[PDB]
RNA sequence: GUAUGUCUAAAGUUAUGCUCUUAUUUACUAACAA
């Protein structure tokens, strides 16, 4: 029951390529979802190291804000208009020389809206940390 | 011209209350709606012709064009 | 005192409100599987400032100005050296290389 | 390549920049326009255009804001088209083509045979194509 | 001992709907509370009967009194035991709390049931809010304006040429200009009179520390909806800014927002009521950001814009890399200033050397620091030249005065200037 | 800023002395800024 949900999931959690194809957005769905969903998990883990350097208080709730996405992404509850805008942010976030393109993509994502704000805003902190993380490294 | 009716009602209230509140103190709890009601009935009597004409012409215009 | 006389409710214990509570207190008496886990597997399982350094540089603007062209010169110094202090970005280097010599 | 012009059925012409999507200049109202063609003008100042009212116009396209016509090419009962190289040659609705001195607005009036879409063979100095209705293309 | 403080989302109507009321806040408890019998705030002897509640509710009840209905307590009590004991718009519990604010008299009061040791908190809360809620302060100020009795008294001084230094201080900020939101193509008509048509514009939204110039490019589609567009420009501006602020996190929500156009502050105040912590700063010093949009690539991007989109940039990139932000900003200020004086001159200065090349990302041409210095000097000369031309007194300038002149911000009538001057 | 007035809003009716370059005026207009 729950043990095989631990086994299958944690095994699947360590079984992915942390890559977003910028052309596969045109294709129709769980592949881009879980690519992003587990790319975010790497953005989580890189945070987890330098939590003493960075301010940890906001991250503790960032976690709770991210929990919706996790539930959206592994299910594909997240809408195409959101997802295309979302994956566009995460792809530009991969390359260190797309920091303009990162927040560019985030602003066009943001621009019903009660926890959506909360989590989308939480994604900006993920860019904010990552942009700083690559600088102070 | 309904001000007359309104005024009449006011007058009635003033009359009624102060025959209704001799030993009784002040407050809102008086009923007795008869004479005012009479006033309103007579106002309606007055106006029933007026509205038959007015609304008559109105709906005629809605149906037949205006002359 | 108008709104006191108007006061639809005035001069009462809550005899009608106690009857509402009585009517509702009676009504009191009368009456995920993996995805939860799939997300929570990751950690959560609960369920003045730098303008002072400008203000120092603007105080260093007082130094070069106090050296050459304060008041005596109308245009030749106090306006020319005025153009050559505080305004241009080069004045960062003028202080920076004085810091580097001071180091 | 940059600036771009497009007249319309409401008798208005519009100088634009290539991609800006903001009128550099809307043209005057009381005229009419149909066919827009730039004269191969040595300075390349000139944007010519045929009208409804039998009169091809000229426009100082550099600057785009300039638009005072110098001299107008009258006498071609228009429902058609016109093209330049010295000379401007445009056809008319009724009868036949009309060569015109671009400097003075007057020259020979060659027979067509109706229709009218004139053009010049630009690799050569003197050769025209007329476009008659129903397989009657005339060359000079 | 509160389990959850949830807001029951009602229609927008509720705010001002008076025949009924859904409860604004619903209060899920941890344990059963034993609330007192309904009473007013200042009614001290709150009677704790045996009745209990697992859940309370808080309702606000705004009112605008008259010379006759100018007691609030009675009214709020009426409201409380009207909506409770009415079979339209039922609250989850019939036991709850109701606040009401007489906006015409600043006479707060509240009636309803009381959890033990709650009343003092509520009293204090109301006292605080009344002393200074943002929205209520705005309202009072609005009314005050309406009566032309506005006492020109600000707590925080304006950005004058002296306080320019203390603009930025390891503190997250934002900077706003609404000048090029409503741009127009002037074109003739058939009738002969002028017809103004909207063009795409911008929301100059700069951050002096990071140099991150946000600017939401205003697509002309947003004007196509409505008329009276000069006011609407302000509204869309403030709206957009507000939205942006909302989007960013509590850390990256900028503290002090500076505004170029002091007229555009008025609606911003309104759209900043979403979040009270974001202080407003009316700049005394006018900064040239009308001419900011006449930078080549910026204007290009503006023209390019096809829809409601933002395209942020780093207004200075290489400069950050070389030197602190303030230094960069001074240069930028000079540049924009020069542009404002004359665009042709500015461009000429920039493109005096054709060998230099503007980098693909960067808005400006990447110069070496000595040639950069020279360029800056030239620009300054341009500004001074302009001053000489127009103002006709650019020769006999004092140091601070000269500095002010560069900005063009420190006005002669501005008392801040008198202050700084007085100090020296 | 308006009254007001036009415009669009999709389905196919069966025929064989001049050109030029500019700078200046004046006027009018301009819910565009001051
Ligand atoms: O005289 P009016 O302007 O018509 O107003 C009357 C009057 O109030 P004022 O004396 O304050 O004007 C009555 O008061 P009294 O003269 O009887 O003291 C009062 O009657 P009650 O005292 O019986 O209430 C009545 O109020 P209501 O309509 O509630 O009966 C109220 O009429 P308005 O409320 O319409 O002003």
């Amino acid at each position: 029951n729950r043990p095989e949900r631990i086994q299958e999931a944690i095994a699947q959690d360590k079984t992915i390529s942390v890559i977003i194809d910028p052309s596969q957005i045109g294709s129709t769905k769980p592949l881009l979802s879980m690519k992003c969903n587990l790319y975010i998990h790497e953005i989580l883990s890189r945070w987890k190291a330098s939590l003493e350097a960075y301010h940890p208080e906001l991250f503790l709730d960032t976690k709770k804000a991210l929990f919706p996405l996790l539930l959206q992404l592994r299910r594909n509850q997240l809408a195409p208009d959101l997802l295309i805008s979302l994956a566009t942010v995460l792809y530009h976030l991969q390359q260190p020389k797309e920091i303009n393109l990162a927040v560019q993509s985030y602003m066009k994502l943001s621009i019903i809206d009660e926890r959506t704000r909360l989590w989308i805003t939480s994604i900006k902190r993920l860019i904010t940390f990552e942009e700083w993380y690559t600088s102070n490294h | 011209k309904v001000m007359h009716q309104i005024r009449a009602c006011k007058d009635l209230k003033h009359i009624i209350y102060y025959k209704f509140n001799k030993n009784l103190g002040k407050g809102p709890g008086c009923g007795f709606w008869q004479p005012a009601w009479r006033v309103w009935l007579n106002f309606l009597r007055g106006t029933i012709p007026l509205l038959e004409r007015y609304i008559g012409n109105l709906i005629t215009r809605q149906f037949e064009g205006r002359s | 005192d108008w709104d006191s006389r108007k006061d639809r409710w005035y001069g009462y214990s809550g005899k009608e409100y106690n009857e509402l509570i009585s009517k509702w207190e009676r009504d009191k008496r009368n009456k995920e599987i993996e995805l939860m886990k799939l997300e929570l597997y990751k950690d959560s399982v609960g369920s003045t400032g730098e303008g002072l350094k400008l203000n120092e540089l603007n105080q260093f603007a007082r130094s070069h100005a106090k050296e050459m062209g304060i008041r005596d010169e109308i245009e030749d110094k106090e306006k020319v050296q005025h153009v050559l202090v505080a305004n241009p970005t080069k004045y960062e280097y003028l202080k920076k290389k004085r810091e580097q010599e001071e180091t | 390549g940059s600036k771009f012009i497009s007249s319309s059925e409401d008798k208005t012409v519009r100088i634009w920049e290539n991609q800006i999507n903001v009128p550099i200049k809307q043209i005057s109202d009381t005229a009419q326009h149909s066919m827009p063609f730039l004269n191969v003008h040595p300075s390349q100042n000139y944007f010519c255009a045929q009208s409804m009212d039998n009169r091809i116009y000229s426009f100082s396209l550099k600057p785009k804001y300039k638009r005072h016509p110098k001299k107008i090419f009258k006498g071609h009962s228009s429902a058609g088209y016109g093209i330049s190289l010295r000379y401007i040659c445009s056809g008319d609705s009724k009868s036949r083509l009309f060569t015109w001195d671009w400097n003075t607005s007057r020259l020979l009036n060659n027979i067509n045979k109706p229709i009218t879409q004139v053009d010049w063979h630009p690799q050569e100095t003197s050769k025209v194509i007329c476009s008659g209705a129903a397989g009657k293309i005339y060359v000079c | 001992q509160i389990e959850s403080v949830t807001k029951e989302t009602v229609h927008p109507r509720k705010s001002y709907k008076m025949n009924s009321s859904a409860a604004d806040i619903t209060m899920e408890s941890v344990h059963e509370w034993e609330v007192s019998k309904p009473s007013l705030l200042h009614e001290t002897n709150d009677s704790f009967k045996g009745l209990i509640t697992n859940k309370m509710w808080f309702d606000v009840q705004l009112r605008y009194g008259d010379y006759d209905s100018h007691d609030i307590s009675r009214y709020v009590r009426a409201k409380f035991l009207d909506y409770t004991t009415d079979n339209v718009s039922m609250y989850p519990s019939p036991t709850g709390v109701m606040i009401g604010i007489d906006l015409a008299y600043n006479m707060y009061d509240a009636y309803g049931n009381w959890f033990n040791g709650l009343k003092p908190l509520i009293q204090n809360s109301m006292r605080t809010i009344m002393k200074a809620n943002p929205a209520l302060y705005v309202l009072r100020e609005r009314i005050r304006k309406g009566l032309q009795i506005y006492q020109s008294s600000v707590q925080e001084p304006f950005l004058n040429s002296s306080n320019y230094a203390e603009l930025f201080n390891n503190d997250i900020k934002l900077f706003v200009d609404d000048t090029n939101v409503y741009r127009v193509t002037v074109h003739k008509t058939f009738e002969g009179n002028v017809a103004t048509k909207a063009i795409n514009g911008c929301i100059f939204t700069l951050n002096p520390k990071t140099g991150h110039l946000f600017l939401k490019i205003i697509h002309t589609s947003v004007w196509a909806g409505q008329k009276r567009l000069s006011q609407l420009a302000k509204w869309k501006t403030a709206e957009e800014v507000s939205a942006l602020v909302r989007s960013l996190p509590k850390e990256e929500q900028p503290k002090q927002i500076i505004v170029t156009r002091k007229a555009m502050l008025d609606p911003l105040e309104v759209h900043m009521l979403d979040f009270p912590n974001i202080a407003i700063r009316p700049t005394e010093l006018r900064l040239p950001f009308s001419a900011a949009m006449s930078i080549d690539k910026l204007s290009d991007v503006v023209m390019k814009a096809t829809e409601p989109q933002m395209v942020l940039f780093n207004i200075y990139d290489d400069w950050l890399d070389r030197i602190s932000s303030y230094t960069a900003f001074s240069r930028l200020t000079l540049l924009l200033r020069a542009l404002k004086t004359n665009e042709e001159s500015a461009k000429m200065i920039l493109l005096s050397d054709p060998t230099i090349t503007i980098k693909s990302y960067h808005l400006w041409p990447s110069f070496t620091d000595e040639q950069w210095i020279t360029i800056e000097s030239q620009m300054r000369d341009l500004i001074l030249t302009e001053y000489g031309r127009k103002y006709n007194v650019n020769i006999s300038a004092l140091t601070q005065t000269e500095i002010k002149d560069i900005i063009l911000g420190q006005n002669i009538k501005a008392p801040s200037v008198k202050r700084q001057k007085m100090a020296e």
